[PDB]
């Protein structure tokens, strides 16, 4: 007697006929859909390794809205009629990299690479809300993303090129 | 080290389209949904009415909006809630309403929406009306990340009732009004010391749900600060965080009202009631500074073995934060 | 020729796109199971029962594994003093008792939580002081001594003695520990995919537990999402468990740790306690030093001895000290065994050094830079362990950092700020470092490579080193390309595996570029010698032409290369022999503003000058300086682990453990690599960069201490030569408490106080 | 490896002919250690590149030689440790070699000499040697059906 | 030294037990697909269409 | 609407709740149960690489009967209440070889090894019906097993040891 859960991932419709309320979006992406760009870093919202963009038509604002979220804490059961964009949704080396992906790589903003998808999606989400952000908006976009390798300097430098 | 002149330019019109199929589905009228798992049944409520009935029918059913607290409880604290209701779709719990006395936010409103709304209020309105709003914004400044703030609800933080909630001390100090409902019942209360009776508990009935929260405009001769400790070492204790309010008799520096509310000094958000009561009718001067600090030192004193340690540091912060408030009020009084 | 060019990390584009595969991204076999560790909740206790009755009721539950299930040996760990699975007694919170296997990671988690253990507590030893008081140590005292201490202390004008503590550190690699084990069902064969810096020990340890020859076990490492030393040995805690599950079930099995498991179980940096006494002249010149070090090693030896050895090697930092005695003791405690962490005892001993050096300058009433400079080694001096400093570049780093950071002008601005401000203060400090390069165990200083040239001219390089984000494969491709005189596009490195290069040392000690660089270079030289006759015959032909002709002439296009670092072997008995191949040097200047009322602070500006010789890749090497400095900034100022009095870790995730964040880094953050300083001793004149810069993070700590001194001058007393103790990490708690004023003393209340 | 176990890889594949068996027998003889200490897991292009197909009946001949040569290199490298510990075991000699930072990994290679037949000149060796044999068979045929029995 | 001795094929015991792994005996990944060749039914022809 | 299919493989109960009539025992063993000792050599009954033993109680004969079958042609839907034995059911190098397995291996009757499980299952079945067979019975047991490597001599020679 369960309703089907319907959401989108990278533009593609997902119809889940047996949604478990306990299932996190991160588990679903990694272990059901096989999209493993989105990572587990902590499972408690602190690290941003699992960051994705969520998009929905907000019926109260009469508007399509885009925001970032931690996949590790998002229950799939909150996502009926929501669209998910992961790192694989915005570009790849087999097609064309998104400018966000190109600049973090070329600026030496990726060392081990594990935090890179989460940071890419935080920056992506900002640009989708504000195509011409200021330098300050850029720094604040990453309060939820941790990087242990780089010391952050190169990531900010490469992304500062999106500012004005 | 790299050459930005060679980067691909950004083309904002060439982004992945919002799924047209999804857009077509937005016309479909919302209805209650039921999901069934190994251990949990989840009901997505489409209407406030549905929510109140479900809660009357199942008073133990757990509400979830952002899951930023329930997800932790389930994963790390071993908690299991066999029935969950998600009210996120309900318009009443998402409404942002401008009234005579303040700005009301539905309880499912994300902290990002609150921050946006308040930032707009602060840019538009006279400084003198936005003292509490700015207190709220200061607490939201270095609070999590964009990811958490976009899904964490205002009501979720309040009802979670962590001793170290950075928002509850501000809401208590400002007597922020809470509209609380069940099937039949509707009541509004300003948040005060009694709203948090014990650890992780609030003054709600088993069926009741928090509907909306009204954050007050400040009045003439009314000033507000909020501060927080910049370290956290234990899961939900021993991080000092406060809301501080003073109202003066018209055009004076004579205390008419005073509220100093603290997180991280006990197993709940508390008000330094005994200390503040003693300052009524007193003037905003060195003597008041000395008496408040003495009151705070006593009323909030921590046993050497208090949970969370940092005993001296925390006492010192309670006082140092009041000192900052004291000086800030002096600057504001001109 | 890309050597010396800022070539991006080879995998950076794939990492940005989420295409780069880490261990848990590997697809699951149709029948693959999942393992979750079951772990002690007591610091020290007898295990009285393990009840799996409720765990067996969890959907998808397969089995519970314990010591009884092991076919080979339950004895493991670097010094064979650990259990795979604890049998009768647990000796730390987090000590591994067993594991659950289930059909999904969610089900493994559920079952593990419901396993019930009954204990009988035993007296526990948690703190270093517990351990000293109880005589609870691993092994006997380590010591280096030179000169005559009694004489030195007799000639001293001033003597300062004290005690200092430095807290430990969690690696917080963004990817936690992870193993996949695939049992083949033939002959005990098993293939493992592991996030490890040490495929050799993984292979050996799995082999020992199973009781099968090492040649049956294949360990493959594509890449790690960070290692930082925490995957040098402690990765085997997970690997061996998962190999057991694979052996027992006959199914592929994997485990990736959740953050809270990882922080509890796998060990961190060693906390250190130091008791020190320095004798010095009124000029600031050091004439005698005595330091007793104690490390908190936890519940097994692991790498604790070698870490203390490195600490003693670095107790001088950059200072010539004629009469010196350093000792070290490893404290045996009921905590998870601590392990390698970037720096490996060096940062601890260097921090202890800089602390007493800060006190010398204060006592003498002299500017700190001047005391540091006056005490600095000169080119060709011997260290306290009698190794000659050749190409000692600190003076150059110092002068250039002083100039480019505008130290003296900014010092005057800091003073102006402190004069004008009552409740905020600035501090500024400039700090040098040297870091010895090589494993202090001579036999680990060996490296292999294996190179094949295929008939299309494409080249596959394999070497004993692993990639953990440091750009080692990138540098090896740049080296191979330069050596062979072909473009990098022709070379590929796929992974590190025990069946291509055997018996590899852990990717550690910052020497990987050095030693794998030579091994790759040598293999390349062999290929060149074999191709030379074909180039001679066809000098205007292409690489591809030469390769095909060699193939058609039946000349082998595959070879090993090997390198053994020469002239290494320090003796603690003679205090002679080279402990290191050379030293990496650097200097950092940092400025901070503290909030004396709250204990918060802002990192305002940091300038670093680093001697990395002739960099193979300036972008990668600058990246290593920046990352290592920020980890050191974390160690000394942000990161704090906290335990219950019963020895249970409280700080088990990013909510309670604060690594540096985007907003944590110095507002102005400048790094320069020193110019025209080739290193004769390593590959293409480069120097090791991995670990040497991390201690430069302490420049922030000592700027914070400078700022506290100013706050104390403002509010506490009038004693300009006061020494107060500031332990590491200097968190807001320690900073606030050190700013003694009317609030800390409660003088503001009307009571009298020390204000 | 440091336990004294040996992993052999060569360009030849196993298809039932017992090539790996023979290569282990060769390695055991050349190293002077029991067959139980040696293992062949698989054939792979990342261990031995540019291999000829396992074909022409020469795999034992040619991989046997490559294995032999690699073994000889190992023995040469172990010899100083044997001399220092003459009453010791294989395992002790390997561990001593490891701790003295002597490489315990090596390639081996063989190229069959003096082959090069020319169809132009009808000269030059086409083969290294020849394998010979003789068979005698008896059959019974059924002249009425075309069936037969191999006797 | 076993050279010249009738040592059984090293894998023979595992071949008799069904434990020796041949290509198709390798376990399938969860996402593993299967290919089947489509081949000419004519000895010599133009390909006009494929439906 | 569909009945359960219940059978046994190597002593263990198999309950197939959704049996497809087209499913062969060979496909079931290999690709559902993961018992890959039984091999595909032809799919047409002619090579015996897929040989297994089936056991059932004969109501008419009033006893348990054991016979060999080609798993490539046995519909699982014929197997309700039948017990299957494969090569992994009789012995293993991890525990102990069955004498049939030991003898074929030691007699040099296995070269590539692909036909070996089928021949083991043919010989095992014979022995389960006749613990002391004749040389004649032994060769006849194999009319349905092909081996391309050995020339058969060593296999018969090794199994001769079980006669008469
Ligand atoms: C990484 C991270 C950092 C954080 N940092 C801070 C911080 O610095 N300061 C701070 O104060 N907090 C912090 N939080 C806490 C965060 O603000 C709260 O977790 C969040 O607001 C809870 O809202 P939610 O919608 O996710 O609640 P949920 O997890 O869905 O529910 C929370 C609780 O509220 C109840 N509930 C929710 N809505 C209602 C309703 N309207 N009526 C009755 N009961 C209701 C639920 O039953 C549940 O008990 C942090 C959280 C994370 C994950
Ligand atoms: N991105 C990244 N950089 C890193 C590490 C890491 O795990 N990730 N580990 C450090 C440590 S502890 C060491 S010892 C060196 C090891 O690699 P190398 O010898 O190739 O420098 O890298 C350092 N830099
Ligand atoms: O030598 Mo780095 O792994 S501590
Ligand atoms: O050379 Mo045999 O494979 S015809
Ligand atoms: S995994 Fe760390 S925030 Fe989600
Ligand atoms: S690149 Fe390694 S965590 Fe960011
Ligand atoms: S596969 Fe050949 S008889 Fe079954
Ligand atoms: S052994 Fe190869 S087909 Fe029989």
């Amino acid at each position: 007697t369960a309703d089907e859960l319907v959401f989108f991932v990278n533009g593609k419709k997902v119809v889940e006929k047996n949604a478990d309320p306990e299932t996190t979006l991160l588990a679903y992406l990694r272990r059901k859909l096989g999209l493993r760009g989105t990572k587990l870093g902590c499972g408690e919202g602190g690290c941003g390794a699992c960051t994705v963009m969520l998009s929905k038509y907000d019926r109260l604002q009469d508007k399509i809205i885009h925001f970032s979220a931690n996949a590790c804490l998002a229950p799939i059961c909150t996502l009926h009629h929501v669209a998910v964009t992961t790192v694989e949704g915005i570009g790849s080396t087999k097609t064309r990299l998104h400018p966000v992906q190109e600049r973090i790589a070329k600026s030496h903003g990726s060392q081990c690479g594990f935090c890179t998808p989460g940071i890419v999606m935080s920056m992506y989400t900002l640009l989708r809300n504000q195509p011409e952000p200021t330098v300050e908006e850029i720094e604040d976009a990453f309060q939820g993303n941790l990087c242990r390798c780089t010391g952050y300097r190169p990531i900010l430098q490469g992304f500062r090129t999106f500012a004005k | 080290l790299f050459n930005p002149e060679e980067f691909m330019p950004l083309d904002p019109t060439q982004e992945p389209i919002f799924p047209p199929e999804l857009l077509r589905l937005k016309d479909v009228p919302p209805k209650q949904l039921r999901f069934e798992g190994e251990r949990v049944t989840w009901i997505q409520a489409s209407t406030l009415k549905e929510l109140l009935d479900l809660k009357a029918q199942h008073p133990e059913a757990k509400l979830v909006v952002g899951n930023t607290e329930i997800g932790i409880e389930m994963k790390f604290k071993n908690q299991l809630f066999p029935m969950i209701i998600c009210p996120a779709w309900i318009p009443e719990l998402n409404a942002v309403e401008h009234g005579p006395e303040g700005i009301s936010f539905g309880a499912a409103c994300a902290l990002s929406s609150v921050e946006k709304t308040l930032l707009e209020a602060v840019a538009k309105l006279p400084t003198q009306k936005t003292e509490v709003f700015r207190g709220v914004l200061e607490q939201l400044r270095w609070f999590a990340g964009k990811q958490v703030k976009s899904v964490a609800s205002l009501g979720g933080n309040i009802i979670t009732a962590s001793p170290i909630s950075d928002l509850n001390p501000v809401f208590m100090a400002s007597g922020t009004k809470l509209t609380i409902v069940s099937r039949g019942t509707r009541r509004t209360v300003p948040m005060d010391h009694t709203f948090f009776p014990s650890y992780r508990k609030t003054l709600l009935g088993p069926e009741e749900i928090l509907l909306s929260i009204e954050i007050p405009y400040s009045r003439e001769d009314e000033f507000f600060s909020a501060f927080k400790q910049a370290s956290r070492r234990e899961d939900d204790i021993a991080k000092v965080t406060c809301g501080m309010r003073v109202l003066f008799q018209p055009g004076s520096m004579q205390v008419k009202e005073l509220a100093l509310c603290y997180g991280g000094m006990a197993d709940r958000t508390i008000s330094a009631l005994k200390t503040t009561q003693k300052q009524l009718s007193k003037f905003w001067n060195e003597k008041l500074l000395q008496d408040v600090c003495a009151g705070l030192a006593e009323e909030l004193s921590l046993s050497p073995d208090a949970p969370g340690g940092m005993i001296e540091f925390r006492r010192t912060l309670t006082l140092s934060f009041f000192f900052k408030f004291y000086l800030t009020v002096l600057k504001k009084l001109g | 020729d890309t050597v010396g060019r800022p070539l991006p990390h080879l995998a950076a584009a794939m990492q940005a796109s989420g295409e780069a595969v880490y261990c848990d991204d590997i697809p699951r076999y149709e029948n693959e199971l999942f393992l979750r560790l079951v772990t002690s909740t007591r610091a020290h206790a007898k295990i009285k029962s393990i009840d799996v009755s409720e765990a067996q009721k969890v959907p998808g539950f397969v089995c519970f594994l314990s010591a009884d299930d092991i076919p080979g040996s339950n004895e493991t760990g670097l010094f064979n003093d650990e259990t795979v699975f604890a049998k009768d007694t647990v000796t730390c919170v987090g000590h591994i008792i067993g594991a659950v296997v289930a059909d999904t990671p969610e089900h493994a988690e559920r079952a593990a939580h419901v396993v019930k253990v009954t204990y009988e507590d035993l007296p526990a030893i948690i703190t270093i002081e517990d351990a000293i008081k109880n005589n609870s140590f691993y092994g006997s005292e380590l010591k280096i001594e030179k000169g005559d201490l009694k004489k030195g202390f007799s000639e001293a004008d001033n003597v300062v003695s004290g005690e200092l503590y430095i807290g430990g550190q969690d690696h917080f690699y963004l990817e936690t520990h992870c193993t996949i084990a695939i049992p083949k069902g033939e002959e005990g064969e098993m293939e493992l995919f592991v996030s490890t810096q040490n495929a050799m020990k993984t292979q050996s340890f799995v082999a020992k537990m199973l009781g099968v020859p090492v040649n049956r076990i294949l360990v493959r490492v594509k890449r790690m999402g960070g290692g930082f030393g925490g995957k040098e040995t402690r990765s085997t805690l997970v690997s061996v468990a998962v190999a057991l599950a694979a052996y027992k079930t006959g199914h592929p099995v994997r485990c990736m740790l959740d953050r809270n498991e990882d922080m509890l179980i796998t060990g961190g940096r060693h906390p250190f306690l130091a008791r020190y006494k320095v004798g010095f002249m009124k000029t600031g010149t050091i004439v005698a030093l005595e330091v007793d070090h104690y490390s908190n090693a936890g519940n097994s030896r692991d790498l604790s001895h070698s870490i203390m050895e490195r600490a003693l090697f670095h107790m001088d930092n950059c200072y010539k000290i004629p009469n010196i005695r350093g000792t070290g003791r490893l404290c045996k405690t009921n905590l998870s065994s601590n392990t390698a962490f970037r720096g490996f005892g060096g940062p601890q001993a260097l921090f202890i050094a800089e602390n007493w050096m800060s006190e010398v300058a204060v006592t003498c009433g002299l500017p700190a830079e001047e005391v540091r400079w006056k005490n600095m080694y000169k080119e060709g001096d011997l260290t306290h362990f009698n190794q000659r400093l050749e190409g000692f570049s600190v003076p150059r780093c110092w002068d250039e950092c002083l100039k480019s950071s505008q130290y003296y002008a900014r010092k005057s601005e800091v003073d102006k700020f402190n004069k004008e401000n009552c409740w905020k203060k600035r501090g500024l400090c400039i700090i040098p470092t040297k870091f010895g390069i090589s494993f202090t165990v001579p036999f680990l200083n060996q490296a292999g490579a294996l190179i094949h040239v295929y008939t299309d001219g494409s080249v596959l390089v394999s070497h004993g080193g692993t990639e953990m984000g440091q750009g080692l494969h990138t540098k090896m491709v740049q080296v191979a390309s330069k050596a062979l005189k072909i473009p990098i596009s022709k070379i590929y490195i796929s992974e590190t595996s025990t069946n291509t290069v055997p018996n590899s040392s852990p990717t550690a000690a910052s020497v990987s570029t050095d030693i794998y660089g030579q091994a790759v270079y040598e293999a390349c030289q062999t290929i060149l010698k074999r191709l030379e006759p074909f180039k001679k015959k066809n000098p205007d032909g292409s690489w591809e032409d030469w390769v095909m002709a060699a193939y058609q002439d039946r000349v082998s296009l595959s070879t090993t290369g090997f390198y053994r670092t020469p002239n290494l072997g320090y003796s603690f008995e003679t205090n002679s022999g080279n402990a290191f191949h050379y030293f990496t040097y650097g200097v950092a200047c940092s400025e901070v503003e503290i909030d004396c009322l709250t204990g918060d602070h802002k990192n305002l500006r940091t300038d670093i000058v680093m001697d990395v010789g002739s960099s193979l890749n300036p972008a990668i090497d600058i990246g290593q300086v920046e990352g290592a400095f920020v980890q050191g900034l974390g160690l000394f100022t942000l990161e704090e682990l906290h335990y219950s009095p019963e020895g249970s870790l409280h700080t088990r995730g990013p909510s309670t453990y604060k690594i540096p964040a985007f907003g944590s880094i110095p507002t102005e953050f400048r790094v320069s690599l020193l110019r025209d300083c080739p290193n004769k001793k390593a590959i293409y004149a480069s120097k090791a960069v991995g670990e040497p810069p991390l201690f430069l993070g302490a420049s922030v700590f000592f700027a914070i201490k400078d700022a506290i001194r100013a706050a104390r001058a403002q509010h506490t007393n009038n004693n300009t030569k006061e020494l107060f103790r500031l332990d590491s990490p200097a968190t807001p708690e320690k900073i606030r408490n050190a700013c003694v004023d009317k609030f800390t003393t409660l003088c503001v209340t009307g009571a009298p106080g020390n204000c």
